[PDB]
C-alpha cells in the first residue's frame, strides 16, 4: 500500500496499456488512411521444447533459492541435471535431434 | 478480500466447460483441447486452495499438474498424428472396432 | 523434512529403479541391443527385490512429508516388482517377432514400475497423484506400442483419453480436499473436524472426484467400460502388466489413503463404496458370460475381482482383518492372473505383425500345448475360486471380512457373482481341452513357460497350504 | 486485485465457452490461449506470482504452441466435420450441458456452506515455492523429471515419421 | 403334465434372467471413446449426488 507500489502499479498499467494502444491505432491509421484501387520433425522439436521447458521451470525455481536449499538441493538439483541430461543424449544418439538423417 | 468459494466455484466452471467440450465434441484434436482446459481447472483449483491457506503446496501441485498437462499433450498429438497417418480422418466415432 | 541415510537405505527400491531407468537409457543410447537392455531392465528389478530385503532389515519411518514405508510399502512393492519382472519375461519373445525398435518398450516398464513402487510408499496426496501419473503415462506408450496395428493404436487412443480425464477428476477433487483441509497428507485429511462434523460437504465432494479417478483406475463401476478394449487391443505382456501391476499398486494407496484417513469412517463414502462394489462384483461377472474372447473375459473378471476387493476395503474402519485379506487375496490374484495373462501372451508371441491377426484361439489348446493347458486351466479355477486354489483363499478371506462386518448384500453379492464366474472360467477351461479343426526355440520362451508354471504351482500349494502367505501377510503391518 | 481477479476470471470463463463452441481449429487454440493469459491474471491477483509466470511460459507458451504446431501440421481445411458442424445440432449438445449443469451445482452447493476468512492476496514467492520443492518435495522433483521423461520417451515411439 | 421337469424350469430361470441381464449390460460396450466419457461423467455426477443426499 506504499505510494511507490501504486505509483509503479499505475505506470505499468499505463505502459502496457499506451503501448497497445499505439499498436492498434497505428494498424487503425494504416487502415483506413489511403485510397483503394509436413514432416514429423517438426512435432518432435516442439515436444522436446515443451518437455525440456518443463524441466527448466523446475531448474528456474531451484535458481532463486540454492542458498536457502543447501548442500542437499545442490545433491537433488544434480541428480535432475543428470537424468534431464541422459535423457538428451538419449534423444541425441537414436537419431530424434538429427534433422538430416 | 477475494472468498475463496468464487475461486474454487470459478475453477468448477472452467472444469465443467472443459469436460463438456471433451464429451460433445467429435473432433480428436477437440477432445485434447478439452482435457487441457479440465486438467488448467484443476490446477487453478489447487493454486487458489494454497493461495487461501497462504502455503506453498498449492504452487508445487500446480506444477505437477502442469508437468501431467505437457506430457499427456505431447502423448495425446502423438496418438492424433499417428491416428491422422494411419486412416487420413480425425473421426473418433470410427475408431471402434473394439467392441462388446 | 531433510533426508537422512536412514531414508535412503528405506528408498532403496525407488533408487535402484531410477538408476536401472538411466543405465538402461544411457545402454540404448549407446547402442539399440534388445537382449542386453532386457537383461538390465530385469537386472534392475530383481536388485530392487533384494534392496527390498534391505529396506525389511530397517525399519519402518516417513521418508518425507510425502513417503511412508513400513511392512506394507514393502509387500505391495514386491508384488509391483515381481508383476514387472513377469512382463519382461513375457515381453521379450513378443518382442523378438517385432520390427521396430524394442528397448523403448522395457524402459516403460521400468518408470511405470517406478510409480507402482511410489504408490506403494505413498502417504501423500502428492505422491499419489504422482505415482498415478507414473503408472500412467508409460502404459499409454506401452498400450499403443503396435501402434501400426489397428487395435493397439484404438486402445492407447481410449486409455490416454480416459485416464487424462481421470486424472483431471482425481486432481480437482484432491484441490477441493485440500480447500478443506489445510494439509494434503493422508492423516490430515479430516482432521479439522469433530462432534460427528465429519460430513463436511467439500471434503465429501473432493473424496467423490478422487473416488471417480481411482474407480477409473481401478476398472469400478460406472468406470469400466474401458476395460475389456484395453485389455484386448494391448499387447499381450502389456495386458498382463495392466492386469496385475497397475491394479494392485493403486488398489494399495486406495488402502492406505482409506486406512489413514479420518474421514475414510465417513457413513456416506462406506456407503457409496458399498454400492460401487456391488455393481463391480455383479456387472463384471454378467459381462464376462457370452465372451468369446479371452482377453475381454478377463477384463470383466479384473472388473469383478477389484468389486471383491473393494468389498474387503469397505470393512477397514469396522474389522481387523480386512488388510490381511487384501494382501493374501492380492498375491492370490497377481498369481492367478501372471499365469493367465502369460498363457495368452506366450501363444500370441512371437509378434505377427500389425496385418495379422493375434487371436488366442484356446480351443483344442491341450493337444498341443499340454503344460500351458493345464496352467491355463490351474488359473481358470483359482480365479473362480475353486478350493485347492489360492483364489479360494482370498475369496474366503472376502467372505469372512463381509461376514463380520455384517455386509449381507455384499456377500450374497459375492455368492452370485462368484456363480457367474463358475460358469464363464469353466467354459473357458473347458474348451481348452475340446477338439479344434485347425490353427519358441529359445530360452527366453522356455522362461516364459517357467512363469507360468511356477504361478500354477504356486496357486495350488498356496491353495493347499495358505499358512506361509498368511504369515507372510500378517507380518507387513503398516503404521497403525 | 480483487477486480483483476474478477474481471480475469468473466474473460477465461467466456474465452473457454468459446473455445468449445468453435470450428475453426486455430481460433479455438487462440481463444485457449486468451482463457491462458486470464488465468494467469487470476494466478497474480491471488498471490500465486510463479504460477502465473509459469501459465505464461509454459501452458500459454509451450503447450498450446505444440497444439498449434499439430493443427499446422496436419493442414485443418474442413475435413468433413467443419462442413457437418454437429456439436451445436440441440440433440447432440443438450445431453451433455445438462449432465454438466448437474455436476456443476452439485460442485458449487459442495463450495458453499464451507467456512471462509477470504484469499488474504499475500504474495507467495517463487522463492518459498523453491525451498518448498526441494526441501520436503524432492522426490516429487526427481519422479516428475522420470515422468516427463516416460512423456518423451512414449511420444516419440509413437509420434515419429519413419 | 411334468414330464417336462417344471422344478427344474422354474429353478432355471435365473441362468435366464442372467443371460438378458448381460446381454442387456452389453450394450454398455459399444465401443465409443465418447460414450464412455460421458458415461465417467455420469457416474461422477451420480457419486456426488450420492454423497451429497447421504452426508
Ligand atoms: C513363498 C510363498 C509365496 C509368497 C509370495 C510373496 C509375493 C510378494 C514378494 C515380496 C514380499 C515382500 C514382503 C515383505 C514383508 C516384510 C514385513 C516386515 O516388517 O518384515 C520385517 C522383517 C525383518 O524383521 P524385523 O526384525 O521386524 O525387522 C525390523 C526391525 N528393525 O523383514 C523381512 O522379513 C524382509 C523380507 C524380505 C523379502 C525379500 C523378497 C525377495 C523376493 C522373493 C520372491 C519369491 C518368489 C515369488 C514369485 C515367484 C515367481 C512367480
Ligand atoms: C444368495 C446366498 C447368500 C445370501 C446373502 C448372505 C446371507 C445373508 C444373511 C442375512 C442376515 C441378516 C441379519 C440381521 C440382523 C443383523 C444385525 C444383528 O443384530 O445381528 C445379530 C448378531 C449380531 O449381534 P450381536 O450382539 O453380536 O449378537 C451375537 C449373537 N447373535 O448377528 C450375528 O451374530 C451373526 C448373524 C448371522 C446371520 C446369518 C448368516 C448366515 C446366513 C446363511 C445363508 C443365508 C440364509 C439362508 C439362505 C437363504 C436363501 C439363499
Ligand atoms: C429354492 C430357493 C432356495 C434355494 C436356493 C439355492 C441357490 C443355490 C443353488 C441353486 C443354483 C441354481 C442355478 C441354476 C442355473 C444353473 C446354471 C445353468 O443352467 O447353466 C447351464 C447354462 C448353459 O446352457 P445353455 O442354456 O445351453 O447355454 C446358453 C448359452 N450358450 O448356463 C446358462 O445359460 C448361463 C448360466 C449363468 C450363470 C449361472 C446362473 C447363476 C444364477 C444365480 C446363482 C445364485 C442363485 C441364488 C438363488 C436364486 C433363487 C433361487
Ligand atoms: C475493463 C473492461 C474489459 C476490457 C477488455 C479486457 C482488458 C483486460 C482486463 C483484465 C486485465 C486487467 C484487470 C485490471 C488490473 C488492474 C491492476 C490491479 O488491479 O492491480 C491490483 C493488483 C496489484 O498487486 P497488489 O500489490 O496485490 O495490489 C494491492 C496493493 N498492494 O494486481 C495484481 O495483483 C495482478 C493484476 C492482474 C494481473 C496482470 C494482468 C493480467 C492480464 C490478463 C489479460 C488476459 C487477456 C485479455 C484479452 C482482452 C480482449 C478479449
Ligand atoms: C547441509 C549439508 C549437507 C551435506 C551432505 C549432502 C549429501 C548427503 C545427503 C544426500 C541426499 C540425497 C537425496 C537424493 C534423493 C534422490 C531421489 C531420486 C528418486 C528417483
Ligand atoms: C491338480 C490340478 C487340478 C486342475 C488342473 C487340471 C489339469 C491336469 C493336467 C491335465 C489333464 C488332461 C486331461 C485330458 C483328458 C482328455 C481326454 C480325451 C479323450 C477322452
Ligand atoms: C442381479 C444380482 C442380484 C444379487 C443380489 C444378492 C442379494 C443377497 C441377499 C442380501 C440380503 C440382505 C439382508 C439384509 C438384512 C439386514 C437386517 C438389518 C437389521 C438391523
Amino acid at each position: 500500500t506504499s505510494t511507490e507500489v501504486i505509483a509503479h502499479h499505475w505506470a505499468f498499467a499505463i505502459f502496457l496499456i499506451v503501448a497497445i494502444g499505439l499498436c492498434c491505432l497505428m494498424l487503425v491509421g494504416g487502415w483506413f488512411l489511403g485510397g483503394r484501387a509436413l514432416s514429423a520433425k517438426f512435432y518432435l522439436v516442439a515436444m522436446f521444447f515443451v518437455i525440456f521447458d518443463v524441466e527448466a521451470l523446475y531448474l528456474f525455481a531451484w535458481s532463486t533459492s540454492i542458498r536457502e536449499s543447501g548442500w542437499v538441493g545442490f545433491v537433488e538439483a544434480a541428480i535432475f541435471i543428470f537424468v534431464l541430461l541422459a535423457g538428451l543424449v538419449y534423444l541425441v544418439r537414436i537419431g530424434a535431434l538429427d534433422w538430416t538423417p | 478480500m477475494i472468498p475463496l468459494q468464487h475461486g474454487l466455484i470459478l475453477a468448477a466452471i472452467l472444469f465443467v466447460l472443459g469436460l463438456t467440450g471433451l464429451v460433445i465434441r467429435r473432433n480428436l484434436l477437440f477432445m485434447l483441447i478439452g482435457l487441457e482446459i479440465m486438467i488448467n481447472a484443476s490446477a487453478l483449483a489447487f493454486v487458489v486452495a494454497g493461495s487461501y491457506w497462504g502455503q506453498t503446496d498449492g504452487q508445487v501441485m500446480y506444477i505437477l499438474a502442469i508437468s501431467l498437462a505437457a506430457a499427456e499433450a505431447s502423448i495425446g498429438l502423438a496418438l492424433l498424428l499417428q491416428l491422422h497417418r494411419r486412416r487420413q480422418n480425425l473421426n473418433i466415432d470410427s475408431v471402434s472396432e473394439m467392441r462388446g | 523434512m531433510t533426508i537422512t541415510p536412514q531414508n535412503l537405505i528405506a528408498l532403496l527400491p525407488l533408487l535402484i529403479v531410477g538408476l536401472t531407468v538411466v543405465v538402461v537409457m544411457l545402454s540404448i543410447a549407446w547402442r539399440r541391443n534388445h537382449f542386453l537392455n532386457a537383461t538390465l531392465s530385469v537386472i534392475g528389478l530383481n536388485a530392487a527385490l533384494v534392496s527390498l530385503w534391505f529396506v525389511g532389515q530397517a525399519g519402518a519411518m516417513d521418508v518425507t512429508p510425502l513417503m511412508r514405508v513400513d511392512g506394507f510399502a514393502m509387500l505391495y512393492t514386491g508384488l509391483v516388482l515381481l508383476a514387472s519382472l513377469a512382463t519382461c519375461t513375457f515381453a521379450y519373445p513378443w518382442l523378438e517377432g517385432y520390427n521396430d525398435n524394442k528397448d523403448e518398450f522395457y524402459l516403460l516398464v521400468l518408470i511405470a514400475a517406478l510409480g507402482g513402487i511410489l504408490l506403494a510408499n505413498a502417504n501423500h496426496l502428492a505422491s499419489l497423484f504422482l505415482g498415478i501419473e507414473l503408472i500412467s503415462l508409460p502404459l499409454f506408450g506401452l498400450v499403443g506400442y503396435a501402434f501400426r496395428q489397428k487395435r493397439s493404436l484404438e486402445a492407447s487412443i481410449k486409455y490416454t483419453i480416459l485416464s487424462a480425464a481421470a486424472s483431471s477428476f482425481l486432481l480437482f477433487g484432491m484441490a477441493l480436499v485440500y480447500a478443506q483441509s489445510g494439509d494434503l497428507s493422508f492423516v490430515a485429511l479430516g482432521k479439522n473436524l469433530g462432534d460427528g462434523m465429519l460430513n463436511e460437504p467439500l471434503l465429501l465432494a473432493g473424496f467423490g472426484l478422487m473416488i471417480v479417478g481411482l474407480g477409473f483406475k481401478l476398472s469400478l463401476v460406472p468406470f469400466h467400460l474401458w476395460t475389456p478394449d484395453v485389455y484386448q487391443g494391448a499387447p499381450a505382456p502389456v495386458s498382463t502388466f495392466l492386469a496385475t501391476a497397475s491394479k494392485i499398486a493403486i488398489f494399495g494407496v486406495v488402502m492406505r489413503l482409506f486406512l489413514y484417513a479420518p474421514v475414510g469412517d465417513s457413513e456416506a463414502i462406506r456407503v457409496v463404496l458399498a454400492i460401487i462394489a456391488f455393481a463391480s462384483i455383479i456387472f463384471g461377472n454378467l459381462m464376462a458370460l457370452s465372451q468369446t474372447n479371452i482377453k475381454r473375459l478377463l477384463g470383466y473378471s479384473s472388473i469383478s475381482h477389484l468389486g471383491y476387493l473393494l468389498v474387503a476395503l469397505i470393512a477397514l474402519q469396522t474389522g481387523e482383518m480386512s488388510m490381511e485379506a487384501v494382501g493374501v487375496y492380492l498375491a492370490g490374484y497377481l498369481f492367478s492372473s501372471l499365469g493367465a495373462f502369460g498363457v495368452v501372451s506366450l501363444m500370441s508371441s512371437p509378434y505377427r505383425g500389425p496385418d495379422a491377426d493375434s487371436l488366442f484361439s484356446y480351443r483344442g489348446l491341450f493337444w498341443h500345448r499340454p503344460i500351458l493347458a493345464a496352467v491355463m486351466t490351474v488359473m481358470m479355477l483359482s480365479l473362480a475360486g475353486i478350493p485347492m486354489t489360492l483364489g479360494f483363499i482370498g475369496k474366503f478371506y472376502v467372505l469372512a471380512v463381509g461376514v463380520q462386518a455384517h455386509l449381507w448384500w455384499l456377500v450374497g453379492a459375492v455368492v452370485v457373482g462368484s456363480a457367474i464366474g463358475l460358469y464363464y472360467y469353466l467354459r473357458v477351461a473347458v474348451s481348452l481341452y475340446l477338439h479344434a479343426p485347425e490353427q519358441p526355440s529359445n530360452w527366453q520362451y522356455s522362461a516364459g513357460g517357467i512363469v507360468v508354471l511356477i504361478s500354477a504351482l504356486l496357486v495350488l500349494v498356496l491353495g493347499v497350504w495358505p499358512q506361509p502367505l498368511i504369515s507372510i501377510v500378517r507380518l507387513a503391518m503398516p503404521l497403525m | 486485485m480483487e477486480f483483476a481477479f474478477y474481471i480475469c476470471g468473466l474473460i477465461a470463463i467466456l474465452a473457454t465457452l468459446r473455445v468449445i463452441t468453435h470450428t475453426n481449429p486455430v481460433h479455438a487454440l487462440l481463444y485457449l490461449i486468451i482463457s491462458l493469459l486470464a488465468i494467469s491474471g487470476v494466478f497474480f491477483s491471488l498471490g500465486a506470482y510463479f504460477a502465473g509466470a509459469l501459465e505464461i511460459i509454459v501452458y500459454a507458451g509451450a503447450i498450446m504452441v505444440l497444439f498449434v504446431f499439430v493443427v499446422m501440421m496436419l493442414n485443418l481445411g474442413g475435413s468433413e466435420i467443419e462442413q457437418e458442424r454437429q456439436w451445436l445440432k440441440p440433440q447432440v449438445w443438450i445431453g451433455p450441458a445438462i449432465l454438466s449443469a448437474i455436476m456443476l451445482v452439485v460442485i458449487v452447493y459442495a463450495i458453499l456452506g464451507v467456512n471462509d476468512q477470504g484469499i488474504d492476496g499475500t504474495p507467495i514467492s517463487a522463492k518459498a515455492v523453491g525451498i518448498t520443492l526441494f526441501g520436503p518435495y524432492v522426490l516429487a522433483v526427481e519422479l516428475a523429471s522420470m515422468l516427463l521423461l516416460a512423456g518423451l520417451v512414449v511420444a516419440f515411439h509413437v509420434g515419429r515419421e519413419e | 403334465l411334468l414330464k417336462r421337469d417344471p422344478l427344474n424350469s422354474m429353478m432355471n430361470i435365473p441362468a435366464v434372467l442372467s443371460r438378458f441381464a448381460g446381454k442387456g449390460l452389453l450394450l454398455s460396450e459399444n465401443g465409443y471413446l465418447r460414450w464412455y466419457v460421458a458415461s465417467m461423467s455420469i457416474g461422477a455426477v451420480v457419486v456426488l449426488a450420492l454423497l451429497m443426499v447421504l452426508r
